[PDB]
RNA sequence: UUAAAGUUGCUGCAGUUAAAAAGCUCGUAGUUGGAUCU
RNA sequence: CAGAUACCGUCGUAGUUCCGACCAUAAACGAUGCCGACCGGCGAUGCGGCGGCGUUAUUCCCAUGACCCGCCGGGCAGCUUCCGGGAAACCAAAGUCUUUGGGUUCCGGGGGGAGUAUGGUUGCAAAGCUGAAACUUAAAGGAAUUGACGGAAGGGCACCACC
C-alpha cells in the first residue's frame, strides 16, 4: 500500500462494510451504499447534507441488514433512544 | 482420523511399515518373488543362443506378422 | 425523528393508525421481526409497535429526500390493494410507478423496451413482490418494503412494520410516506394538515 | 451372479479336501 | 375453427389504440376507416382487422381490456380514481381497542385518548386448526 | 459509433468519468465493452486458450459447436478471461473477446521483503477453487519469475505479475476449471484485507449522484 | 471429552468472525487462553474484553472488530528452537508483512518477533493472521 | 445412487419390524414398506339396491358396510395402477390424492 | 534409482454412492487427559 | 414349452415349534466408528419438569386426571436456507480443509488372478479366521447431460386409421 519511500503504491483503496468491516470488491453487485437526508432542528426540513452508509452483498443476503442500518443511524442520532 | 500425540512415532513408524506393502511397486521390489521370476536376473543385458526363428501375430485392431526369435 | 420535537407522532396520527388496523399482526412472527412487535394477546394475534413503525417511516422519508432526482425512485406493487397508492404516491413526490406484473429483466437486461436503472426501491410487500427485491441485488440496489411480522427481510434495508395486507392499512401507509416526504422536502407546510385525505390511497371491492 | 460363482469355488474346494489330503 | 392470428390482432389492436374517436360499434363503417389510414393488402385481410376491430370495442364500453391504452380512457379512469367521499373511513367517533393495546398507547403517552374503548378480549385460546 | 444505452456508458462517453478504479471503487456491474476498449484500449492483449468441440446428440446425428476460451490483460495489474459456445469458430473467438473484456478485474501487487521500487509479487498466499481445481498463489523472492504450469503463466504474465509461486491440486488437465480457478485467485488480491487496509473509509459520491443533472439533460 | 480447552478457545473466535458477529463467548476461561487474548489485542486484532467469575472455571466475553483472518491452535505443544523458527513461520503465516505465532517460552507467552528480540525458543501454542 | 431418503420405508430408530403377507401374492413384506388401504365398502351395489328394499320387511332399514384392510407389495401396488410413478420433485409431494373433493 | 508422487500423506491423502468403518459391547497394555497457587 | 431338470398346480421328506449343547455368518445398511466444542430458522411429536385464562370428570373443598397456551432438558424424525462443503447426487453435517493440527481405534492404494493356493488355528461336520505369488491387462469405475429403446405410465391426431 505504500513502499520504504512513502511513496503510495495501491491502484485503488476499496471500501468497507459499516456493519462486518469486510471489503466490498469491484465485482460485489449486491453491496448498496446509501444516504440518508438531514434535517434542520427548529423547521424540520431537508438541510442540504446526509450521512451515508455501506453495507455488503453478504449481510444483506444474511437479512441482518435491516439491523445493522437502524444500530448506524441509532449510533448518529438520527433515530430516537428505543 | 489418525493419532497426533507427542509419544506416537512407534505407533506412525509401525503404520507405515504395515501400509508400504500395499503398494505394489514396493512389495514387488521388495519381497524378492519378482526377481526370481526374472529371466535375467537382475541384469539390462544378456547373452543367449538362437533356438528358433518365430512369427507372433498382432493383437486387434492391428493385423500383421511381428518377426521374433526363441533365445 | 432525531428526538425532535417537531418530528414526534401526533394524535391525530395515532388515531388515523387505530382506525385502519395497522397496529394488528398475524399470528407467525418472523424472527428478525421480533423488535418491532410489542406483545403478542390471545387469539394469537401479534401488535406492532407504533413508535417503532414511526422510526422507520421516518427513516425511509429521509433516505427517499436524499435522491437527488425525483424520478430515480421507483415505487412497486404487485398486489391491487397498493396498485392505486402507488400510482398517487408517485403523481405527488414524480417517483417512478409499477403497478402490476413485473417483467423479470427489467433491472438487468439492457437492451429491453422497459429498462430502467433505478437509484431507490420502495415495494409494498417482500413476499409478493418478491422478484423486483431480489433483481435489486443484481445492480446495486437500496430497498424500503412494508413488513409483517412474517415477512422475509432479505434484501430489506429498510423495514417498515406494518399491516401490510389491508386495505386501509396499506392505503394509510403509503399516504403517511409521501407526507412526510413532501414535508421533508419543503413543499407542504408542518403546521397545517394535508387537505389530500388518506381516501385516495384506498382500494375498493368493485 | 457372484453368488453362484461364490458356491461353485466352494464345491470345488470341498471336493479338493477329498482328493487332496495328507494320506496322499 | 375461425380463429385470428397476431398479424390481424396486433393490427387491430394498434388501429384501436390509435384511433379510438373515429371507431365505433358499427362494422360497415369501421371497414371504411380502416383503408382510409392504415395501407393494407386486399379485401380478405382488411375485413378481418376490422371485423375484430368491431368485435373488440364492445369489450371496452363493458370495461378496460388489458391489451390497448386510450388516453381518453386514462382520464375517465383518473376521474373514476379521484374520488373521496365528504366523511372519511378512518375519523370514527368511537374506535375499539384491546386491552394489550392500550398498555401499548400507554407506553406511547396517549392515555388521553378520548376516542378510544377497551373492550373484552376472546377467553378461550383456540385459533389453531385442528391437524390430520 | 458508441451510442451508450446504459447511464454508466453516458458517463464514460462524456468524459465525466475518467478512470477505471473509478467504476471498481463503488463495484458497478459494467455491461458495455466500450467502456473497457475507452479506457485500456491499445493497452489490451488477448489469448485463445483452447478451442472445445461439444456435441449434442440428437435424432439425426449429432450437433457440432465449439467453446473458445480467451484471456486478455495490459500486463499492468488488469485482468480477464472469457468464454463463449457458438456454431462457428470466428463468431465464438470474436464474442469470447467481448466477454473477456468485461470480465476484467484489477489485480493488486506487493513485496516480498523490503519495499523498494514498484511492487513485483501477490500481497499474500491466495487460493482460488473451482470444480475439483486448486490454485495456490505463493509470493516470490524479485526476480525468481513466474514458477507455475504453462496455463496460469498466461494469465499471471497478463495481469503485470512478475514473481510468484504456484501449487495447482486436482484434475488441471481440464483447463477449462484450471483457467478459472488462477483467475478466481487473482481476483482475491482486493478482497483480502490486510493492515494496510485498516483504516476507516471515507465515502466519496458516486458517479450517479455526482452527474445527477447531466444525466438528467442528456 | 474436552482437552486442550485453548483449542476450544480458538475455535469459538475463528467460527463467530465469520458471522460477522459483533460479540463472542468463551467457557472455560484459563490464564493461557486470557494471555493468548491479551496477545493479539495488543496488536489491534480484537479489543477489549472482559472475565466472568463463576467460582469454576470462569468465562469470557470477547469484542470482535472484523481485522480477523484465522486464528488457530497447533497440537500437540511442538518445542521450537530459535533456528527452526523460519520454517515454522513460512509454513503457517501468510506474507513476511503480517501474521504472528505465539509461543510460550520461559520469559513468558508471545509471539514469535519478541522471542527472537530476547534471543529465546520455546513450545508452539498457536498463531493468528 | 440413492433414490429416497426414507429408504422407501417408514422405519426410524428401530432394528427389526414384522413382516406381513401382501394380500395379491401373498408375499412376504415388512410392515412399514406395504402399501396399505382401508376399504369401507357397501355390501350391495347400486345396481341392486333398488330390488333389495323394496323387499325389505323393515321399514327405513340402513344396509351394512364391509370393512377390508388391504396390504400390497411394491409390485401389486403398480401393477394395480394402486401407486404410478411420478417425477423427480413431485416424488416428494407425501399428500393423500386428492379424492376427498 | 531420485524428483514428478499431496499415487505412502509427520508437514500432507482417503473410507455415504468411485478401493475402503470391525455385527455389537466390555476390557488390559499403548495413546490422550478440565479450573486452580506472585 | 421348440425344449423346462423352472416359473403355475397336487402331494410331500428334512426343517419350521420346544428343551440341552455346537456353529459365529448377512445389502448384520444410515452402505456413514466413538468422545468433545462452535455454527440459521419453523412447526410438530415421545418422556420428565415448570408456569398460565378458560372447558370437562355434571353441579362444591383442594389436589388429581382429559383438553387449551407457552418455557426448559434429553430423544425419533420433518420442512426451509446462497452457513459452509462436494465430482455431483446431495449433507445442518458429509460444515467449521492449501486460512491445511481437539483426542483416539479400525481400515484403503488401477482392474483381474483371488478371498483362490499354501501353512497355522477353531469346529462333529458344514465351514470360520489369517491369507499370497507367478501370470494377465489400458482401462475398469462414480455422478450428472442429450438422445435411442422399453412385452413402464399418461395424453393427442388422421377415411393413404377405425366406426
Ligand atoms: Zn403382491
Amino acid at each position: 500500500m505504500q513502499n520504504d519511500a512513502g511513496e503510495f503504491v495501491d491502484l485503488y483503496v476499496p471500501r468497507k462494510c459499516s456493519a462486518s468491516n469486510r471489503i466490498i470488491g469491484a465485482k460485489d453487485h449486491a453491496s448498496i451504499q446509501m444516504n440518508v437526508a438531514e434535517v434542520d432542528k427548529v423547521t424540520g426540513r431537508f438541510n442540504g447534507q446526509f450521512k451515508t452508509y455501506a453495507i455488503c452483498g453478504a449481510i444483506r443476503r444474511m437479512g441482518e441488514s435491516d439491523d445493522s442500518i437502524l444500530r448506524l443511524a441509532k449510533a448518529d442520532g438520527i433515530v430516537s433512544k428505543n | 482420523g489418525k493419532c497426533r500425540g507427542l509419544r506416537t512415532a512407534r505407533k506412525l513408524r509401525s503404520h507405515r511399515r504395515d501400509q508400504k506393502w500395499h503398494d505394489k511397486q514396493y512389495k514387488k521390489a521388495h519381497l524378492g518373488t519378482a526377481l526370481k521370476a526374472n529371466p535375467f536376473g537382475g541384469a539390462s543385458h544378456a547373452k543367449g543362443i538362437v533356438l528358433e526363428k518365430v512369427g507372433v501375430e498382432a493383437k486387434q485392431p492391428n493385423s500383421a506378422i511381428r518377426k521374433c526369435v526363441r533365445v | 425523528s432525531g428526538a425532535l420535537d417537531v418530528l414526534q407522532m401526533k394524535e391525530e396520527d395515532v388515531l388515523k393508525f387505530l382506525a385502519a388496523g395497522t397496529h394488528l399482526g398475524g399470528t407467525n412472527l418472523d424472527f428478525q421481526m421480533e423488535q418491532y412487535i410489542y406483545k403478542r394477546k390471545s387469539d394469537g394475534i401479534y401488535i406492532i409497535n407504533l413508535k417503532r413503525t414511526w422510526e422507520k417511516l421516518l427513516l425511509a422519508a429521509r433516505a427517499i429526500v436524499a435522491i437527488e432526482n425525483p424520478a430515480d425512485v421507483s415505487v412497486i406493487s404487485s398486489r391491487n390493494t397498493g396498485q392505486r397508492a402507488v400510482l398517487k404516491f408517485a403523481a405527488a413526490t414524480g417517483a417512478t410507478p409499477i403497478a402490476g406484473r413485473f417483467t423479470p429483466g427489467t433491472f438487468t437486461n439492457q437492451i429491453q423496451a422497459a429498462f430502467r436503472e433505478p437509484r431507490l426501491l420502495v415495494v409494498t410487500d417482500p413476499r409478493a413482490d418478491h422478484q423486483p427485491l431480489t433483481e435489486a441485488s443484481y445492480v446495486n440496489l437500496p430497498t424500503i418494503a412494508l413488513c409483517n411480522t412474517d415477512s422475509p427481510l432479505r434484501y430489506v434495508d429498510i423495514a417498515i412494520p406494518c399491516n401490510n395486507k389491508g386495505a386501509h392499512s396499506v392505503g394509510l401507509m403509503w399516504w403517511m410516506l409521501a407526507r412526510e416526504v413532501l414535508r421533508m422536502r419543503g413543499t407542504i407546510s408542518r403546521e397545517h394538515p394535508w387537505e389530500v385525505m388518506p381516501d385516495l390511497y384506498f382500494y375498493r371491492d368493485p | 451372479r457372484a453368488k453362484w460363482r461364490k458356491k461353485r469355488m466352494r464345491r470345488l474346494k470341498r471336493k479338493r479336501r477329498k482328493m487332496r489330503q495328507r494320506s496322499k | 375453427g375461425r380463429v385470428r392470428t397476431k398479424t390481424v390482432k396486433k393490427a387491430a389492436r394498434v388501429i384501436i389504440e390509435k384511433y379510438y374517436t373515429r371507431l365505433g360499434n358499427d362494422f360497415h363503417t369501421n371497414k371504411r376507416v380502416c383503408e382510409e389510414i392504415a395501407i393494407i393488402p386486399s379485401k380478405k385481410l382488411r375485413n378481418k382487422i376490422a371485423g375484430y376491430v368491431t368485435h373488440l370495442m364492445k369489450r371496452i364500453q363493458r370495461g378496460p381490456v388489458r391489451g390497448i391504452s386510450i388516453k381518453l380512457q386514462e382520464e375517465e379512469r383518473e376521474r373514476r380514481d379521484n374520488y373521496v367521499p365528504e366523511v372519511s373511513a378512518l375519523d370514527q367517533e368511537i374506535i375499539e381497542v384491546d386491552p394489550d393495546t392500550k398498555e401499548m398507547l400507554k407506553l406511547l403517552d396517549f392515555g388521553s385518548l378520548s376516542n378510544l374503548q377497551v373492550t373484552q378480549p376472546t377467553v378461550g385460546m383456540n385459533f389453531k386448526t385442528p391437524r390430520g | 459509433e458508441w451510442m451508450p444505452v446504459t447511464k454508466l456508458g453516458r458517463l464514460v462517453k462524456d468524459m465525466k468519468i475518467k478512470s477505471l478504479e473509478e467504476i471498481y471503487l463503488f463495484s458497478l456491474p459494467i455491461k458495455e465493452s466500450e467502456i473497457i476498449d475507452f479506457f485500456l484500449g491499445a493497452s489490451l492483449k488477448d489469448e485463445v486458450l483452447k478451442i472445445m468441440p461439444v456435441q449434442k446428440q440428437t435424432r439425426a446425428g449429432q450437433r457440432t459447436r465449439f467453446k473458445a476460451f480467451v484471456a486478455i490483460g495490459d500486463y499492468n495489474g488488469h485482468v480477464g478471461l472469457g468464454v463463449k459456445c457458438s456454431k462457428e469458430v470466428a463468431t465464438a473467438i470474436r464474442g469470447a473477446i467481448i466477454l473477456a473484456k468485461l470480465s476484467i478485474v484489477p489485480v493488486r501487487r506487493g513485496y516480498w521483503g523490503n519495499k523498494i521500487g514498484k511492487p513485483h509479487t501477490v500481497p499474500c498466499k491466495v487460493t482460488g477453487r473451482c470444480g475439483s481445481v486448486l490454485v495456490r498463489l505463493i509470493p516470490a523472492p524479485r526476480g525468481t519469475g513466474i514458477v507455475s504450469a504453462p496455463v496460469p503463466k498466461k494469465l499471471l504474465m497478463m495481469a503485470g505479475i512478475d514473481d510468484c509461486y504456484t501449487s495447482a491440486r486436482g484434475c488441471t488437465a481440464t483447463l477449462g476449471n484450471f483457467a478459472k480457478a488462477t483467475f478466481d485467485a487473482i481476483s482475491k488480491t482486493y478482497s483480502y484485507l490486510t493492515p494496510d487496509l485498516w483504516k476507516e473509509t471515507v465515502f466519496t459520491k458516486s458517479p450517479y449522484q455526482e452527474f445527477t443533472d447531466h444525466l438528467v439533460k442528456t | 471429552v474436552r482437552m486442550n480447552v485453548l483449542a476450544d478457545a480458538l475455535k469459538s473466535i475463528n467460527n463467530a468472525e465469520k458471522r460477522g458477529k459483533r460479540q463472542v463467548l468463551i467457557r472455560p476461561c484459563s490464564k493461557v487462553i486470557v494471555r493468548f487474548l491479551t496477545v493479539m489485542m495488543k496488536h489491534g486484532y480484537i479489543g477489549e474484553f472482559e472475565i466472568i467469575d463463576d467460582h469454576r472455571a470462569g468465562k469470557i466475553v470477547v469484542n470482535l472488530t472484523g481485522r480477523l483472518n484465522k486464528c488457530g491452535v497447533i497440537s500437540p505443544r511442538f518445542d521450537v528452537q530459535l533456528k527452526d523458527l523460519e520454517k515454522w513461520q513460512n509454513n503457517l503465516l501468510p506474507s513476511r508483512q503480517f501474521g504472528f505465532i505465539v509461543l510460550t517460552t520461559s520469559a513468558g507467552i508471545m509471539d514469535h518477533e519478541e522471542a527472537r528480540r530476547k534471543h529465546t525458543g520455546g513450545k508452539i501454542l498457536g498463531f493468528f493472521f | 445412487t440413492k433414490k429416497r431418503r426414507n429408504n422407501g420405508r417408514a422405519k426410524k430408530g428401530r432394528g427389526h419390524v414384522q413382516p406381513i403377507r401382501c394380500t395379491n401374492c401373498a408375499r412376504c413384506v415388512p410392515k412399514d414398506k406395504a402399501i396399505k388401504k382401508f376399504v369401507i365398502r357397501n355390501i350391495v351395489e347400486a345396481a341392486a339396491v333398488r330390488d333389495i328394499s323394496e323387499a325389505s320387511v323393515f321399514d327405513a332399514y340402513v344396509l351394512p358396510k364391509l370393512y377390508v384392510k388391504l396390504h400390497y407389495c411394491v409390485s401389486c401396488a403398480i401393477h394395480s395402477k394402486v401407486v404410478r410413478n411420478r417425477s423427480r420433485e413431485a416424488r416428494k409431494d407425501r399428500t393423500p390424492p386428492p379424492r376427498f373433493r
